[PDB]
RNA sequence: AGGGGAGUGAAAUAGAACCUGAAACCGUAUGCGUACAAGCAGUGGGAGCCUACUUGUUAGGUGACUGCGUACCUUUUGUAU
């Protein structure tokens, strides 16, 4: 059993009990939030193909922890013209746990 | 109050030389060569997070090009097909089911052709 | 303006010397430009004119193919001299009279709200005996302070002036650096009543 | 009020600027003097 | 000449060219890669192997194959030049 979700721009196939990171969520940890914006369940032999939505799907999951990913470095060069800059960035993130597909 | 140069320039070369490490020959070991070549490889990185996503799209639709025709139906042709319909699953999922799901594939290339497009 | 002695009653001070504002900017001021006129500059480098030698050119202008040198003294070169080399100066500033006084009368009406002002009647010691002064200043109960009095007494001075945190001074002689350094400060009544004439 | 708590108003003193210490700082290389020409050299200075 | 023990010392990898003792440079040992392959030597992707351990959505080393990619400074209308 796995299904099609969309969080934060992206799409993931999910099947229960994978864990995965995602964009940040304004939610705490080990509370339980809903997917309502499923694009497809498949159950073994039977796939329910979901124009835009499929009716009634949904996927539950809870919040395991906040954090950032690893550094990136930018460095802006611009060659025998006396220019250069440096940053630096880390992207937050979420880890959820899927708990929950049913059609 | 006289300033000596000797502790913060021995640091500075050694953050430079640490990111330089695993470069060949004087790219690894001394300073003048191994500092053009650490602003060289942060202008690549830069660089290819953009081509990174180009890449990447460009191997999804040559699979779904493959996946489709297996069920007579062109890449162009099933796009139309699934626009028209309602669909909008991404192309990076559409190439995830054309190799591991087939039978899920076969399910939505079918619905692109009964939209008759 | 009540200021409490320790064995009389207040003695009813001007409000002027004694509890106006805190212009910390003018503090500070005071207190750099006191610090800077007590240092002496006595340092000196050698300017590539006055470094011994290097009066000839090394060797010609063209044809040996060395980059161009007119004398071994040069600040590119090891024992040449220095490019902007020292010369005895005074780090002394100007400092008005009327800002000088209004520092202190920030000063001193800062100590009295942050009960680091002791007043007393008159301080005497007889004989000088820095056993004598350590066992007085434990009455008042003061270790780290700073005595102002209207004379320093010449017995007062002599005592004290071996002891590691207390300092005897004059009513005229109290920079504006001191009165911040010591954790308390003790004044005679007498010393208060010269603080008014001079500070208004 | 100690010795170490004392400090002056806000705009009351700058930091002096330094031409010539790198990229960064906006003052590196030619040090705010522009390319060649007269005055960019040591006591190229035009008479009044 | 220089060394291997033994003694002195808190410490001789403090042993007389003797406190600390970096870098260029030169070696020995182990792991992986390398003899049909063309270029600023990297980066995006990425198999396999080796080690460690929380036994694989982990950490470290190597990098077959592959897309893109002609150093830095200065002076110039303009430089891989
Ligand atoms: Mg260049
Ligand atoms: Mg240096
Ligand atoms: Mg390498
Ligand atoms: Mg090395
Ligand atoms: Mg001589
Ligand atoms: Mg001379
Ligand atoms: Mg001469
Ligand atoms: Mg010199
Ligand atoms: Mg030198
Ligand atoms: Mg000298
Ligand atoms: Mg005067
Ligand atoms: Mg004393
Ligand atoms: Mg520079
Ligand atoms: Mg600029
Ligand atoms: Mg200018
Ligand atoms: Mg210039
Ligand atoms: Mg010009
Ligand atoms: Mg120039
Ligand atoms: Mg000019
Ligand atoms: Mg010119
Ligand atoms: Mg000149
Ligand atoms: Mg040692
Ligand atoms: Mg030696
Ligand atoms: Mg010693
Ligand atoms: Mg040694
Ligand atoms: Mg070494
Ligand atoms: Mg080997
Ligand atoms: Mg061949
Ligand atoms: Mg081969
Ligand atoms: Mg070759
Ligand atoms: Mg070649
Ligand atoms: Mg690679
Ligand atoms: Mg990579
Ligand atoms: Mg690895
Ligand atoms: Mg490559
Ligand atoms: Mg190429
Ligand atoms: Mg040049
Ligand atoms: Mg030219
Ligand atoms: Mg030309
Ligand atoms: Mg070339
Ligand atoms: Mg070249
Ligand atoms: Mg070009």
């Amino acid at each position: 059993m796995y299904a099609v979700i969309v969080t934060g721009g992206k799409q993931h196939k999910v099947t229960e009990g994978e864990f995965l990171k995602v964009e940040k969520l304004d939610v705490a940890t080990g509370e339980a939030i809903d997917f309502d914006r499923v694009l497809l369940v498949a159950n073994g032999e039977d796939v329910k193909i979901g124009l835009p939505v499929v009716e009634g799907a949904k996927v539950t999951a809870e919040v395991v922890s906040h954090g950032r990913h690893d550094k990136v470095r930018i460095i802006k060069f611009r060659r025998r013209k006396h220019h250069m800059k440096r940053q630096g960035h880390r992207q937050w993130f979420t880890e959820i746990k899927i708990t929950g597909i049913q059609a | 109050a006289r300033v000596k140069r000797g502790v913060i320039a021995r640091r500075r070369h050694k953050k430079i030389l640490k990111l330089a490490k695993g470069y060949y020959g004087a790219r690894s070991r001394v300073f003048r060569v191994a500092k053009q070549a650490v602003i060289k490889a942060g202008q690549y990185a830069y660089r290819d997070r953009r081509q990174r996503k180009r890449q990447f799209r460009a191997l999804w639709i040559a699979r779904i090009n493959a996946g489709a025709r297996q069920n007579g139906l062109s890449y162009s042709r099933l796009i139309a097909g699934l626009k028209k319909a309602a669909i909008e699953i991404d192309r990076k999922v559409l190439a995830d089911l054309a190799v591991n799901e087939k039978a899920a594939f076969t399910a939505i290339v079918e619905k692109a052709k009964a939209s008759l497009a | 303006m009540q200021l409490n002695v320790n064995g009389a009653q207040a003695i009813e001070v001007s409000e002027r010397t004694f509890g106006g504002e805190f212009n910390e900017t003018l503090v500070h001021q005071a207190v750099v430009a006191y610090m800077a006129g007590g240092r002496q500059g006595s340092k000196a480098q050698k300017t590539r004119s006055e470094v011994s030698g290097g009066g000839k050119k090394p060797w010609r202008q063209k044809g040996t193919g060395r980059a161009r040198a007119g004398t071994i003294r040069s600040p590119i070169w090891r024992g040449g001299g220095t490019t902007f080399a020292a010369k005895p100066r005074s780090h002394e500033q100007k400092l008005n009279k009327k800002m000088y006084r209004a520092a202190l009368r920030s000063i001193l009406a800062e100590l009295v709200r942050l009960d680091r002002l002791v007043v007393v009647a008159d301080f005497a010691v007889d004989a000088p005996k820095t056993k004598g002064l350590v066992a007085k200043l434990d009455t008042l109960g003061l270790k780290d302070v700073l005595i102002v009095t209207d004379g320093v007494d010449e017995n007062l001075y002599l005592a004290a002036r071996n002891l590691a945190h207390v300092d005897v001074r004059d009513v005229q002689g109290s920079d504006p650096v001191s009165l911040i350094a010591y954790d308390k400060v003790l004044v005679t009544v007498s010393a208060v009543k010269k603080f008014e004439e001079l500070l208004g | 009020m100690q010795l170490n708590d004392l400090r002056s108003a806000p705009g009351a003193r700058r930091e002096k600027h330094r031409p010539g210490r790198g990229i960064g700082s906006g003052l590196g290389k030619t040090g705010g003097r522009g390319h060649k020409g007269l005055t960019s050299r040591s006591g190229g200075k035009v008479a009044p």
